[PDB]
């Protein structure tokens, strides 16, 4: 229950292939997803390390 | 040559990773095809780009070219065509016999209209003219319609495009 | 306008290009043309909020 | 129709989230307004876009 709300974002899926602008939007979205995927892995693994140690 | 959008054309071609050029039989009637230039030498002879076609007047005439080319296959086609800008009004009349050219390439979902701009440019390889290169992507089931009245660098065929893991790199290793 | 042929859609070979203009408070909109104009009928109110667009089949 | 910038118009309209169209009285004189087309049928009659106006010679 500690989520953050976002209403309007950029388009994250595309149908017609475009030039530089479409490649930039596919790279910004991929950067955010991979960074948050690593943050989820580090948060769970750090909390699991402490939970077993305190137990 | 001078691509108006160099980075856009360089990105989608490199992402495809293929140059499978297939010749297509157009219907250029009333014009002289296979135009050559002295600044592009092939085997000690005057030639041009192998994937383009230079159109020049026939018997001091130049009828309006209304040639269609439907896409009945199941893959996207990438057409590379060009617009040639002359240097003087004398060269425009000598080449295309019409003082005001216009090029319109349109599909069902998009249309491109480019008007030539006659003017002087700095000389490169003793040539003061320029060529602008545009690309058109044709969906399966779409119809490519090319209409022009002069100064048109007609394509010779479509380039196959796909989605893969290909990219481009700048290095000296 | 660019006069020319286009592929026929619903037995119509012509096309219409659509542009938008944003007018600030106190600004004056001036429309001058001599032909081939699709005139607007009125203004659309625009605001800033939390609205967005979405593509789905649910 | 064909919007030259489809994604730009689709983004700012969706961000507003409202379509309060208000009619404004222009001064189109010397032309014939309310032009209709046969490819856009409304109630089995020839019509056009309700938010646009087609201008034709008089
Ligand atoms: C509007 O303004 C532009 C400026 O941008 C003018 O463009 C210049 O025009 C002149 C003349 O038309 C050009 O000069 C030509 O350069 C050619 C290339 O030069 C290279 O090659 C020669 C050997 O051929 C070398 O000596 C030279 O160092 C360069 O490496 C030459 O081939 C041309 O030679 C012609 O003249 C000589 C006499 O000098 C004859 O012997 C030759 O047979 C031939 O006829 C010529 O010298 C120049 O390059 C253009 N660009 C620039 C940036 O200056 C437009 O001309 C001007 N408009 C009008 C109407 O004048
Ligand atoms: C998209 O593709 C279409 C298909 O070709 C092109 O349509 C052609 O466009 C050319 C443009 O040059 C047309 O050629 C011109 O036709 C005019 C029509 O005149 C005829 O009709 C009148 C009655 O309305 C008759 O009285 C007259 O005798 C003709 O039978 C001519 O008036 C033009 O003449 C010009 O050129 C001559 C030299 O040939 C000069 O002497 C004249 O003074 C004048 O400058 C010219 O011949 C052609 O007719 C069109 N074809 C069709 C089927 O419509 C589009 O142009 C093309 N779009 C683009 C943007 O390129
Ligand atoms: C420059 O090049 C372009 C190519 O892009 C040409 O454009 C084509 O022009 C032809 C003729 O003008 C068009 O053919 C027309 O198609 C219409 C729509 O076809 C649908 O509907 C019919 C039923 O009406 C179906 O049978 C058909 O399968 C499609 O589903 C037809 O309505 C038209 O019919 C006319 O001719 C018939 C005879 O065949 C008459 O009985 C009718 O009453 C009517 O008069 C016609 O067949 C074609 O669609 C255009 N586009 C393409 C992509 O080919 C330009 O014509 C050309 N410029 C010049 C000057 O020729
Ligand atoms: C922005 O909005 C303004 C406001 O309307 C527009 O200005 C008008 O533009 C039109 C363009 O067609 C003008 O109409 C033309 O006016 C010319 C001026 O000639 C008058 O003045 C000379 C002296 O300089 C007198 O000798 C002459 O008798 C006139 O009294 C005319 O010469 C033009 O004639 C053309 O059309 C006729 C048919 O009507 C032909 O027979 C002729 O051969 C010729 O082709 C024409 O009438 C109008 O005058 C402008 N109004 C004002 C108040 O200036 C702008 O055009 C508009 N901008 C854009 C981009 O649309
Ligand atoms: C090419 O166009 C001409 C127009 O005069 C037409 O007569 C001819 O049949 C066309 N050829 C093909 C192969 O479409
Ligand atoms: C143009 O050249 C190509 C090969 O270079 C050839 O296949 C074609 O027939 C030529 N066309 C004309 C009109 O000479
Ligand atoms: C509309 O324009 C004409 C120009 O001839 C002018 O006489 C008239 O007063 C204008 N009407 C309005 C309501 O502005
Ligand atoms: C055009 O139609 C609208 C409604 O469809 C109407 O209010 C307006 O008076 C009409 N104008 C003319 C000139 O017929």
């Amino acid at each position: 229950g500690k989520t953050n709300e976002k209403f309007h974002q950029i388009e994250k899926e595309f149908s017609e292939v475009e030039g530089r602008i479409q490649d930039l939007e596919k790279y910004v979205e991929d950067t955010k997803i991979d960074l948050w995927s690593y943050n989820a892995e580090l948060l769970v693994a750090l909390e699991n390390q402490h939970t077993i140690d305190l137990t | 040559y001078d691509v108006p959008d160099y980075a856009s054309l360089r990105s989608l071609v490199a992402s495809s990773g293929t140059l499978e050029f297939n010749n297509e039989s157009f219907n250029w009637t009333g014009v002289t095809q296979n135009g050559t230039s002295s600044a592009c030498i092939r085997r000690s002879n005057n030639s041009f780009f192998s994937r383009l076609n230079w159109l020049t007047q026939l018997n001091f005439k130049y009828p309006a070219l209304n040639v269609t080319m439907p896409n009945n296959e199941q893959f996207d086609k990438l057409y590379i065509w060009g617009v040639h800008h002359p240097v003087t009004d004398k060269d425009q009349i000598f080449l295309y016999a019409q003082s005001s050219g216009r090029i319109t390439v349109s599909t069902k979902r998009s249309q491109q209209a480019v008007i030539p701009n006659i003017g002087y440019r700095p000389r490169i390889r003793n040539i003061p003219s320029r060529i602008s290169i545009y690309w058109t992507i044709v969906k399966p089931g779409d119809i490519l319609l090319i209409n022009s009245t002069g100064n048109l660098i007609a394509p010779r065929g479509y380039f196959k495009i796909r989605s893969g893991k290909s990219s481009i790199m700048r290095s000296d290793a």
